[PDB]
């Protein structure tokens, strides 16, 4: 009932958006409600992409201290690494140098990682600028993108680039 | 679709026994060398009763995966909407074992979803296969 299934997996600070923008992509929602995530969770949503049909396992990690052994096991065998931060929040852009710390640490050689500045709506409260998130990711040779799971911009792009690097690696 | 599955075990009894029935028939009717007439009926018929003991399987094994899938997931639903009511407590009003209860839910709900990503470890190697 599918082609291939893909493991992706969302890390970052606690409060940045990475439930939010896993639940617009999968559920096509958005909740204000601070939910904290505890431990380790994942969801499936299978996708039509050229042609061919992936499901996408992708985790989502408790972004509080009191979780991070627990989320620490699940880096090795994801093929896709979302490193999210909050663009209005100056600590969580400055801590992303700390989770690829982290990823290149536990997780496997070969995965495609990329940065995603979460809340790209909420610009009066902007304290990372869009042109550094851009260089950034362009230093790690990495793709960029800003998000917003309330607003819904590129939260489906997000999510199918980095299915079509990982489906475009086995071509 | 409880009570299709409960439905379908039986469907399965009966044809494995509608198939012990002919296999038996068919061994006799081939080593003796009998009837040709009865060969080809029973042939067909054995040939029909694999194929639909095969498609009555494969649907079977993938109303067991959704069931133990939806009682997972509820599981870790409530585990989660307890836990969260727990760590909203602080730390100093709970007692010793009661940090210790809350830790062993904690290990229980890595558990589920360990065992969540199980039947996804297994419809993966279960698809490869078919
Ligand atoms: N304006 C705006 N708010 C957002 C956006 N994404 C998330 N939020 C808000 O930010 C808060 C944190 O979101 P959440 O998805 O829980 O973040 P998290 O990274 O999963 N937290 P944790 O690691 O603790 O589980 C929520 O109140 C949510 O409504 C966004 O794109 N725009
Ligand atoms: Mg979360």
């Amino acid at each position: 009932t599918y082609d291939y299934l893909f493991k992706l997996l969302l890390i970052g600070d606690s409060g940045v958006g990475k439930t939010c923008v896993l639940f617009r992509f999968s559920e096509d929602a958005f909740n204000s409600t601070f939910i904290s995530t505890i431990g380790i969770d994942f969801k499936i949503r299978t996708i039509e992409l050229d042609g061919k049909r992936i499901k996408l396992q992708i985790w989502d990690t408790a972004g509080q201290e009191r979780f991070r052994t627990i989320t620490t096991a699940y880096y090795r065998g994801a093929m896709g690494i979302m490193l999210v931060y909050d663009i209005t929040n100056e600590k969580s852009f400055d801590n992303i140098r700390n989770w690829i710390r982290n990823i290149e640490e536990h997780a496997s050689a070969d995965v495609e990682k990329m940065i995603l500045g979460n809340k790209c709506d909420v610009n009066d409260k902007r304290q990372v600028s869009k042109e550094r998130g851009e260089k950034l990711a362009l230093d790690y040779g990495i793709k960029f993108m800003e998000t917003s799971a309330k607003a819904n911009i590129n939260v489906e792009n997000a999510f199918f680039t980095l299915a079509r690097d990982i489906k475009a690696k086995m071509d | 679709v409880v009570g299709e599955l409960a439905a379908l075990e039986n469907e399965q009894k009966q044809i494995d026994t509608r198939a012990a029935l002919v296999e038996k028939r068919l061994r006799y009717l081939m080593d003796t060398g009998r009837n040709t007439e009865e060969e080809e009926a029973m042939m067909q018929e054995w040939a029909m009763l694999v194929n639909k003991k095969n498609a009555l399987i494969r649907r079977m094994n993938q109303l067991s995966l959704l069931e133990k899938e939806h009682d997972l997931e509820r599981r870790y639903e409530l585990l989660n909407r307890e836990l969260r009511a727990m760590l909203a407590i602080e730390d100093w009003q709970k007692t010793e074992a009661q940090k210790r209860r809350e830790q062993l839910l904690l290990d229980e709900l890595v558990a589920l979803v360990n065992k969540r990503d199980a039947l996804v470890r297994d419809l993966d190697a279960q698809e490869k296969q078919a």
